[PDB]
């Protein structure tokens, strides 16, 4: 029959969960955001569509920090993203409280994973309308992750989601091929600034504001920080240059 | 309702013309057994605040953990975490004060005496006290436990009233504080010779000094003293 797409935890005849698939739509319909894992950290960047001149520049911050060493960025229903970050924050606080040591990125990923997966178990709830790119540095290395509305997630070398995810994924794959030794924190920041500019073509209609953050063992001491001032402008130009 | 086990003694402090000074020895007593010797009882929060804690050590460690969270949390979604929206000494205090009183009100106190020392964003000096009863107060000089009986009298000889503050320098103040620590080492049986001292000056910022020691100790006269009355040799 039909109607298999009206309730959240229902398996359609072909074993799919349409409500989760419809959530993915809300994600694709959102701004493009990305993550690039470098040789000792990770970089997060996102496209901020400037609906008008009335939006105070540099204000409506999108990237979020979890604990003191994790960065999170997402595309789709923004409020859903915050909700998930809030949970991640409680999730991380609890872990540190019991184990003393700040939560390992992998451990943290499964925490968000289990939580999101949980919203595909009952029809009393709706799946999360966002894909999240997050990661950081921990006891052993840097880790980059992307989590889907289905609750699925994997470790990435580079990741992208949103409107212009295809452009991004293409650009990321190039970097992966042309740098089997590993990009640097400094480099990834510029590279990221570029990929957002390119991927912004699938939305070339509206003007935007670029946002970047990073977490590098050597550059930020393993602490997630936002790219501001000079380092930011330097990367904004590195892009504006290679976009022509 | 509980009873302290591992404890920290006096925490003394005063404010001078440009900031505040606070000190506490590094001992963690267990009754009359001077058990632990590397206990840091001065907790810096940010770069404008230092929290001095006396009393139950397990509870102090707990408060210490609450402070790290304050920081972590204040950072969340706060683009001005290290600027206009950074933790002020007054915020940190009002918070601990709130907790201390909620806990005594649940008949389950955090067995401590706390002094929050710092410099507000507008340069104002901050020095307030809060203990297990949730009781609070400010004064040019503030000390907990023994320090209240022996340190305050000395420190007050330097800053007896508000007006004496602008007339007091970091040298005069730090000197008073250090002499006080020596006196306490002389008459407090639960004190260590080793201590930490911190200064929060509206110009030089926060200076944290570790491993200090009571020096210039008068003991020589002890040789001329024999017996307890009539004994000659």
């Amino acid at each position: 029959g039909t109607g298999y797409d009206l309730s959240n935890s229902v398996f359609s005849p072909d074993g799919r969960n349409f409500q989760v698939e419809y959530a993915v739509k809300a994600v694709e319909n959102g701004t493009t955001s990305i993550g690039i894992k470098c040789n000792d950290g990770v970089v997060f960047a996102v496209e901020k569509l400037i609906t008008s001149k009335l939006l105070v520049p540099q204000k409506n911050v999108k990237i979020q920090v979890v604990d003191r060493h994790i960065g999170c960025v997402y595309s789709g229903l923004i409020p859903d993203g915050r909700h998930l970050v809030n949970r991640g924050r409680e999730e991380a606080a609890s872990f540190k409280k019991l184990y003393k040591t700040p939560i390992p990125i992998p451990a943290f990923a499964d925490r968000l994973g289990q939580y999101v997966q949980a919203h595909t178990l009952y029809n009393s709830v709706r799946p999360f309308g966002v894909s999240t790119i997050f990661g950081g540095v921990d006891k052993n290395g840097a880790h980059l992750y992307m989590l889907e509305p289905s609750g699925s997630y994997w470790g990435y070398k580079g990741a992208a989601t949103g409107k212009g995810r295809q452009s991004a994924k293409a650009e990321l794959e190039k970097l992966v091929d042309h740098h089997p030794e590993g990009l640097s924190a400094r480099e990834a920041v510029k590279q990221a600034a570029k990929i957002i500019y390119l991927a912004h073509e699938d939305n070339k209609e509206k003007d935007f504001e670029l946002e970047i953050s990073w977490c590098s063992l050597s550059e930020t001491n393993g602490l997630h920080k936002f790219v501001k001032g000079d380092l930011l402008q330097e990367a904004i130009d590195f892009a504006q240059k290679e976009i022509n | 309702t509980q009873q302290p086990i591992v404890t920290g003694t006096s925490v003394i402090s005063m404010k001078y013309d440009n900031g505040v000074i606070i000190a506490a020895d590094n001992l963690g007593s267990y009754g009359s057994l001077l058990r632990f010797n590397g206990v840091e009882r001065l907790i810096p929060v940010g770069d404008n605040t230092v929290v001095g804690i006396s009393g139950d050590i397990s509870d102090m460690q707990h408060i210490e953990r609450l402070l790290k969270d304050l920081v972590t949390e204040n950072a969340y979604d706060n683009p001005l975490a290290d600027a206009e929206e950074a933790l002020e000494p007054s915020y940190i205090f009002e918070y601990l004060a709130t907790v201390m009183y909620q806990r005594r009100s649940k008949m389950n106190p955090l067995w401590n005496a706390i002094i929050v020392a710092g410099v507000q964003s507008n340069g104002d000096q901050f020095l307030r006290y809060v203990n297990l009863l949730g009781v609070t107060y400010s004064s040019p000089t503030l000390a907990t436990g023994f320090g209240a009986h022996m340190a305050n009298p000395l420190l007050r000889k330097v800053v007896d009233r508000e007006s004496d503050i602008p007339k007091t320098t970091v040298q005069v103040a730090e000197e008073a504080i250090v002499n006080a620590m020596r006196v306490l080492y002389y008459r407090d049986a639960r004190s260590s010779r080793n201590f930490s001292l911190a200064i929060i000056d509206k110009n030089t910022g926060l200076t944290f000094k570790k491993n200090l020691q009571v020096e210039n100790m008068k003991w020589d006269f002890a040789k001329d003293i024999k017996g307890y009355g009539t004994q000659k040799i």
